């Protein structure tokens, strides 16, 4: 039976969205998108679900926004009404072949209700609640039956059954448990009509405190939340997460007399995976076309290179071949995978074996903060086990496994068991982990790029010795590495002065918004993983310094969008420069293989990827030898 | 006593003392819940403001429709229009050292509700108010009944801090005291005095102690480039030169601080421990000291017998502050800004004068960089040091005169540990101070001179010193400088800080370096 | 969400012998009665 | 409300392996070792059952140990619905359960302990610790609730009428306090007590010195809150075999108030390191002090010194430190107090001790333990 109240607040969120043009834009978007792939096939159907701005909602009807967020199963379905009315109102063009139901997902300021797993306490039940927390466990994405469809071949007709639960609506219907028909009303035998049935996916997650906000010491509190068609499958475990949702009770918690207490959990309605460091997300990023024309603008410089390799560490002093090094690491080779089935590696590794406080380490920790995706890992910290996959009759992902097209930054890499020795050997080259272990025959996905810092034998590095001696790594191991960059403390006055004022001048700077005397805060970064080009901070005093999310940006533009082919004009240089390099006489730091012929053609590819460039040309492969010469040698041609 | 509770205290109020040992989920409890028949729509509440402390439920729904045939146990729950209060379940224990020797410890099932949940963590001392009270369920028994407590009250005694049980809020006068006490000229021979008065002759120690309390302050660059504001420091020393003494008591006067050793605690880690859990078996941090003590500092005795497990997870920790904890399923950067004050005996068990710090001690000679200061505490046997050493002891046994003589000498001239650490609470909370252009730059004309004679000193020699100063002593003798211009509350360190920051690195791993044969003249 | 499993019969041997008192035997006498009953010369029942 | 009899000096005394069915539902008197103690539980005695019809408290109805009574009729209402019993207005006795083992030393050679569970109820429960060797005049009946045995078997208890032990101790009375302090004025008392130590130890004059210091102890200090001095006297033993070294600690166990005995590697009765470990049986979780705490003011015996895992090591280096136990286990993160004066036994690094070489490189363990 129609409710007055709810026609009021379906009319209330139709003015509301009404007045804010951008919801029928987002929805005639998705019903022309759904409509023209549609007819093209007689890729994906974009979900029926519009994300709504509480800070809108509430600039426009306050009391609908608080109750929305207090009260949601009151405000929530009349809003889903009014989003599904307005929808069938603008769908003149129906898809080929009310109706189609519309969910709504918040997005904005919570106020209190944004929680976490251990403040979600039950005062907060039946309230819009957004929950940030690490996902520990993800159920069987299982199909649940909404609608059974039988045949009666008696009397060849087709009926139907339609089942409910207490999760598929927020408020509390009175339960009608319909048994499954096996039979028609006069006796008829019916068929199951599989494929007329409709199926409803279904998941059901745990979401727990995340460990950097989580008290150390003390046991996690956990909440558990329930996706449904198409909020299933947006995460794994392992992912830091903040899912919106009606904190619901369920049940009788043992007063209905056949529990300790009520069954609680939280009805998903939206999903977003963060991203933290030396986790599995990746850092997607908004490109707006200004963006993309700075961009674009930049790489049409001749030296946008030094450009991007001197503003990747500026508090950094020097390392300017390590710095161009990680960047074309950043950027990287394109991967070839050949017809046959073989593999060519498009990831680029880099080592650095070096005295105490050379900044091997916070190059390590500038990647690891900078990178799209980047996994920090400590030599015996982890083991194989946690650095490759583990059996769990299931598998949990190590560290190079959820690195999986991304960057793993191992610190103390000499301070490394040869167990774990060897499957980084694996990892490096053919970007696979095998497990073949408990029964589980399985090839995990490794396409990770390597950093690592290293010391040497006794600490320091000996000028006298030769590096094979100073290292103490096996030399197969040492070959997968593409860039071996050994760096010594040398006392030099010129150098002494200079890093000290640069070491002053990076710990006397100040925040825009910030007092002389005022201790800075941190927060931890916690980015959805969906103004101006350069830095004002210069601590070098010179070529033009971008900031580091420009840097990113631009990053992910040229690794998403940029594919460089290889060139005969680049192939000259490139096998010039390696017959010298096998054949010349120069007692290398690093061996010359088949490998250092690949280290030159992903470099090329790098260099050709930072200029946009599609194809790599001469110059590419002349700065990439270049910079390999260094690495090997350490010439400054 | 948790072991005198006999029959005769049921559903009476109790007053038990003992430790959590456990603390469960919060569940949800109706406190008000409306109901509607099925066969009917007929609206009723049943409200539930008392009687919520009971493993069962005392108060069910209807059985009958309460209208006047709708059939047994007609209302279903209208979850919408219902209201919910918390619940949990603690586990008391007697304490474990008034235990029988052969016997299990006794244990006590707790129950609290609404604002007494989440007021106590596992391990916490308690004492507990509460009704001695019985529920059904201690296995083969006729009539026997399984004893709880209803608690009405909860009494946490002083326990372990955290960087979540901090206050971060000073009362009124308690800023203004702190404040007045800051501009006293002697701040610096005040609070250098008020570092363990017991022990005897370690002034250059005791202002090492000042300085890594108050420790540099932090830098966020743009870069996201973190630059580490606290202070390690490193105690090498002949046994019985009260190094330990001097880092239990840091750990007492520090306002959150875990004291371990190289190996750890009996059962408590060093480093981030991540376990599976109990009962979920799921990834979460067990502990580790430099977890625990986040936010503050960690005096680890017997650095040198440390395991290697342990070695690159602290040497992660002291440079950039964060342990990077990556196993199969859990990948995470904790947090751990702590300062770290370790003190470790010469391999030899007295320092060996004609060998250099390094080959004299157990762990590798680079460790010596990771620190900011080394003092070498060797030991004079010089009998006018012996003697007064002795006299000093004696007052401290039964000689009661340190304990009058330090009262009287709180009167302008010593601070009490909680005045103190309240005083550390808010410099480190209040203040961040900079450095002046000048001060910066003869801080790295000081640098180049030392680095310099380094380089003159290892050039006409073979090896290398085995204390070398390195770019992360030069960000050092920065902290020392920001420490000491934060212990006044200055914004800005000038060039008295710089001169006291030179003059104690020139005490410490400028004197360690003076035993060196290379880092000597 | 499966159907509803079938149960069905059929003869395929001669069990025990057929008892007089089985209501099968009395159905079966009583059709004999109704078919094979004649009253001068006519089957009363049947065409009834 | 009731005077309970407890009848002593039976003459028949019984052993656990001489009942049989003929002593079912009579008196015996038993003997044995007591093995396990299973807490204190109330036991419903006047039951007042709550009519959930009209709300009316029935009268008390007296419950004993045969079984559980039930009410099915009101007054009020005269209703026979569900009945409940009303714990807040019902009367409870201490009940406990006590594992009585026989004696290992009467046990006729090549047969197993038998065992029997020992009922105590509102006055005898937490009067016999496990270990105690004592005598429990019962009832022995059947305990009532036969298909895993194939055959109609019932187990027995022995409900205890009186427990006693067969053979407080450190207590004191104002004679005694005054013969004390009489005695304390003699001339050479110390002497005295120290030759009264180990009364079947031959000579070792300086270890019995040692023991009498360590047994006694020194006071604890505190300067302001800022200093900590411990008052405990640790005493090392190094010794060659058979030099009684393990007879010094079994008399200080003997002597000693609150002292716990624990072995580098043996009987593991104590585990010299705190834990929290979860019981199998039971289900709960309990978090056990090491040794070290459980003798918190007491002494600590610690044999075969020379041989402890790094686990017993590092925890016995940290307690003697500090005088605290540190865990974070399970969720329960606490420092317990182990303010306890170690007595330790040794055996030489290899067999003998050799004077030429220093006491550091003759036995196992290093400078900073043999420091403390
Ligand atoms: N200068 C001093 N003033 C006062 N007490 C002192 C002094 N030096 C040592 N002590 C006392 O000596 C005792 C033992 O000193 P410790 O603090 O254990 O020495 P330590 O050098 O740390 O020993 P290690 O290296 O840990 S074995 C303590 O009770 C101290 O109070
Ligand atoms: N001075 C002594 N007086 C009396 N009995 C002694 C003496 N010295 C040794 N014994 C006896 O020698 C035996 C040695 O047994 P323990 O006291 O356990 O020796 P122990 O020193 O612990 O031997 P290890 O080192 O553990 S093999 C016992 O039977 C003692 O009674
Ligand atoms: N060349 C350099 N330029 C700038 N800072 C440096 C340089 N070398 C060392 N540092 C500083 O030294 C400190 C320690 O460096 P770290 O990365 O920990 O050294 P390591 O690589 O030996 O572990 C950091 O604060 C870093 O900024
Ligand atoms: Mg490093
Ligand atoms: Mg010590
Ligand atoms: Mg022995
Ligand atoms: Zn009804
Ligand atoms: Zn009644």
């Amino acid at each position: 039976a129609p409710d007055a109240v709810f026609g009021d607040r379906v009319r209330r969120f139709q003015e509301f969205l009404d007045t804010f043009t951008s919801y029928r834009d987002s929805v005639r978007s998705i019903q022309v998108y759904n409509s023209n792939n549609a007819a093209n096939y007689n890729l994906n159907i974009l979900p029926h679900r519009i994300i709504i701005s509480l800070d809108d909602l509430r600039e426009f009807d306050r009391s609908f926004w608080s109750g929305i967020l207090v009260e949601p199963a009151y405000f929530i379905p009349p809003a889903e009404k009014a989003l599904t009315d307005l929808a069938d109102s603008m769908d003149d063009v129906p898809h080929p072949n009310s109706r189609h139901p519309w969910k709504l997902s918040f997005k904005g300021s919570f106020g209190a209700h944004a929680l976490s797993p251990r403040t979600l306490t039950a005062q907060h039940l039946n309230k819009l609640v957004s929950v940030e927390g690490i996902v520990t466990k993800t159920s069987l994405v299982r199909p649940k039956l909404i609608r059974s469809v039988h045949y009666a071949a008696k009397t060849g007709r087709f009926h139907y059954r339609d089942y409910t639960d207490a999760t598929t609506t927020l408020t509390t219907r009175i339960p009608t448990p319909a048994i499954y028909p096996t039979e028609d009303t006069e006796g008829n035998k019916l068929t199951t009509e599989y494929g007329y049935s409709t199926f409803i996916d279904h998941q059901r997650i745990t979401v727990q405190e995340m460990p950097e906000m989580a008290p150390a010491g003390q046991l996690p509190r956990s909440i558990d939340v329930i996706l449904d068609d198409d909020l299933v499958d947006k995460t794994k475990p392992g992912d830091r997460v903040n899912v919106v949702g009606v904190f619901k009770s369920l049940g009788a918690g043992g007063m209905n007399q056949s529990l300790i207490g009520f069954k609680t959990l939280i009805l998903g309605n939206t999903v977003y995976p963060l991203h933290a460091r030396s986790t599995g997300v990746a850092a997607r990023q908004m490109l707006t076309d200004f963006d993309i024309r700075n961009i674009n603008k930049l790489s049409k410089k001749k030296d946008i290179f030094d450009i991007l390799s001197q503003s990747l560490a500026p508090s950094i002093y020097g390392h300017d071949h390590i710095k161009k090094a990680i960047l074309l690491m950043l950027m990287g080779g394109v991967e070839k995978n050949l017809e046959n089935g073989s593999h060519l590696r498009g990831d680029i590794n880099i080592l650095m074996v070096g005295d105490p406080s050379t900044a091997k380490s916070q190059l390590l920790r500038f990647v690891l903060n900078t990178a799209s995706l980047a996994i920090a890992t400590t030599g015996r910290g982890s083991s194989g086990v946690g650095l490759t996959a583990a059996v769990t009759r299931r598998l949990e992902a190590g560290a190079m496994v959820l690195a999986d097209r991304g960057v793993v930054c191992i610190d103390e890499f000499d301070k490394m068991t040869d167990v774990d020795r060897v499957a980084i050997h694996e990892v490096m080259e053919q970007q696979t982990v095998t497990i073949a272990k408990a029964g589980i025959h399985t090839t995990l996905n490794a396409r990770c790029s390597v950093i690592a810092a290293a010391n040497p034998v006794f600490g320091q590095y000996d000028v006298n010795r030769d590096p094979h001696q100073n290292i103490a790594l096996p030399d197969s191991l040492l070959s997968r590495f593409d860039l071996l960059f050994v760096v010594t403390d040398d006392i030099n006055e010129i150098r002494d002065r200079s890093i000290s004022e640069h070491v002053l001048r990076t710990h006397r700077y100040l925040p825009p918004g910030y007092l002389e005397g005022e201790p800075v805060r941190e927060r931890l970064n916690l980015s959805l993983a969906v103004d101006h080009v350069f830095e004002k901070f210069n601590p070098l005093l010179i070529p033009k310094l971008v900031t580091i999310p420009f840097l990113r940006k631009y990053v992910q533009y040229a690794k998403e969008r940029v594919i460089p082919q290889l060139t005969q004009e680049a192939i000259n240089v490139i096998v010039k420069n390696y017959t010298d390099l096998r054949n010349d006489d120069n007692t290398k730091k690093s061996p010359i293989t088949a490998r250092t012929l690949e280290t030159l053609i992903r470099l090329a590819t790098a260099h050709a990827k930072v200029r946009l460039s599609k194809t790599v040309n001469k110059v590419d492969a002349k700065v990439a030898a270049n910079l390999l010469r260094f690495a090997l040698l350490g010439e400054d041609i | 006593p948790l072991r005198d509770l006999d029959s005769e205290h049921v559903s009476k109020i109790v007053r038990l003392s003992g430790i959590i040992i456990s603390t469960s989920v919060l569940s949800s409890r109706a406190t008000y819940l409306s109901i509607m028949c099925r066969n009917c729509r007929h609206t009723t509440s049943i409200t539930i403001n008392n009687f919520n402390s009971i493993t069962g439920n005392t108060v069910s729904l209807p059985r009958s429709c309460l209208s006047t045939n709708c059939g047994p146990d007609p209302y279903i729950i209208i979850h919408e229009s219902s209201k919910f209060i918390d619940q949990q379940f603690l586990k008391l224990q007697e304490i474990p050292e008034l235990v029988p020797v052969g016997e299990m410890p006794r244990n006590l099932t707790m129950t609290c509700d609404r604002y007494l949940t989440n007021k106590v963590i596992p391990g916490t001392r308690v004492t507990i108010v509460g009704i001695y009270s019985i529920y059904n369920s201690g296995g083969s028994g006729v009539a026997i009944r399984t004893p709880y407590i209803k608690i009405l009250g909860i009494q946490s005694d002083v326990e372990t801090s955290s960087i979540w049980n901090s206050v971060t809020m000073f009362t009124e006068e308690e800023e203004e005291e702190f404040l007045q006490l800051s501009r006293n000229p002697k701040l610096y021979e005040i609070l250098t005095n008020s570092i363990a008065p017991s022990i005897f002759g370690n002034e250059d120690i005791k202002k090492a102690i000042v300085c890594l309390l108050m420790g540099g302050s932090k830098k966020i660059l743009p870069d996201g480039m973190r630059l580490r504001g606290d202070i390690n420091v490193l105690l090498l020393g002949d046994p019985g030169t009260a190094k330990s003494q001097l880092l239990k008591f840091v750990e007492k006067v520090s306002p959150i601080a875990v004291y371990t050793s190289g190996k750890g605690s009996s059962a408590a880690g060093l480093t981030a421990s991540v376990q599976r859990d109990p009962m979920t078996r799921e990834f979460y941090l067990e502990g580790g000291a430099m977890v625990l003590a986040d936010g503050g500092v960690v005096c680890i005795d017997e650095f040198d017998k440390m395991r290697d497990e342990d070695r690159v997870a602290i040497h992660e920790a002291m440079e950039q502050q964060t342990i990077s904890i990556a196993k199969a399923g859990i990948t995470t950067v904790l947090n751990s800004r702590t300062s770290v004050l370790a003190a470790a005996n010469p391999i030899y068990g007295r320092y060996d004068d004609l060998k250099s710090p390094g080959d004299n001690i157990d762990f590798q000679t680079t460790i010596l960089s990771r620190f900011d200061m080394i003092f070498i505490v060797k030991d004079d046997h010089n009998e006018e040091r012996d003697i007064s050493i002795a006299n000093h002891v004696i007052n401290i046994h039964t000689g009661n005169a340190n304990a009058m003589q330090n009262q009287q000498e709180e009167n302008g001239s010593e601070i009490s540990i909680e005045k103190m650490k309240r005083y550390i609470t808010y410099c480190r909370l209040k203040c961040a101070p900079r450095l002046s252009p000048q001060a910066a730059e003869k801080l790295s004309s000081n640098f180049v001179t030392i680095r310099k004679q380094l380089l003159i000193n290892e050039l006409e020699s073979t090896e290398r010193s085995s204390i070398p100063i390195t770019i992360r002593q030069l960000e050092a003798i920065i902290r020392i400088t920001e420490s000491l211009a934060k212990l006044e509350l200055s914004p800005i360190a000038q060039e008295r800080h710089v001169d006291e920051a030179i003059r104690l690195f020139q005490a410490s791993t400028m004197d360690a370096a003076s035993q060196d044969p290379i880092g000597g003249l | 969400s499966f159907d509803r499993p079938e149960i069905y019969s059929a003869p395929v041997l001669q069990g025990e012998s057929p008892n007089d008192d089985d209501n099968t035997e009395i159905i079966k006498s009583f059709k004999n009665f109704i078919l094979e009953f004649r009253l001068d010369s006519q089957f009363i029942y049947r065409d009834q | 409300s009731e005077i309970h009899v407890r009848i002593s000096d039976f003459p028949t005394i019984y052993s656990l392996r001489e009942l049989r069915e003929s002593n079912l539902s009579s008196l015996v008197r038993v003997t044995g070792v007591v093995t396990r103690r299973t807490g204190v539980f109330p036991q419903l005695k006047y039951v007042k059952f709550n009519c959930l019809k009209c709300g009316s408290i029935l009268g008390p109805f007296f419950q004993d140990s045969n079984e559980e009574i039930r009410i099915s009729f009101c007054t009020n209402c005269k209703s026979k619905g569900p009945f409940r019993v009303n714990g807040e207005k019902t009367v409870y006795r201490n009940y406990q359960r006590v594992t009585l083992q026989e004696a290992p030393g009467t046990v006729p050679p090549g047969r197993l302990p038998r065992h029997r569970e020992v009922i105590l109820l509102a006055d005898l429960v937490d009067v016999s610790k496990p270990g105690e060797e004592v005598e429990v005049t019962g009832i022995y009946k059947n305990n009532y609730d036969n298909a895993k045995n194939g055959f109609p078997v019932f187990a027995t208890i022995i409900e205890a009428n009186s427990i006693k032990r067969r053979e407080d101790v450190f207590s004191w009375t104002e004679e005694e306090e005054r013969e004390f302090r009489k005695i304390s004025r003699d001339r050479g008392i110390i002497d005295k007590i120290i030759s009264s130590m180990a009364p079947s130890i031959y000579g070792h004059r300086d270890i019995k010195t040692a023991v009498a210091c360590s047994l006694f102890g020194g006071v604890p200090k505190n300067v302001n809150g800022k200093h900590s001095i411990r008052g405990d006297i640790n005493v090392l033993l190094l010794g060659d075999p058979g030099t009684a070294k393990s007879q010094i600690l079994k008399y200080v166990e003997k002597t000693a108030h609150r002292a716990v005995f624990a072995t580098g590697q043996g009987a593991s009765a104590v585990g010299l390191t705190a834990s929290v470990r979860k019981d199998p049986i039971t289900k709960e979780w309990t978090l056990e002090g090491g040794a070290l705490v459980l003798a918190d003011k007491g002494v600590c015996l610690i044999d075969e010194f020379d041989k402890m895992n790094d686990q017993d090591r590092t925890s016995i280096h940290e307690a003697m430190e500090q005088q605290s136990i540190s865990i974070s286990k399970a969720g329960i993160v606490t420092t317990l107090q182990a303010r306890c004066s170690i007595i330790a036994a040794a055996n030489p690094n290899g067999g003998r001790y050799n004077s030429t070489l220093p006491l550091a490189q003759n036995v196992s363990l290093t400078e900073p333990i043999l420091s403390r």
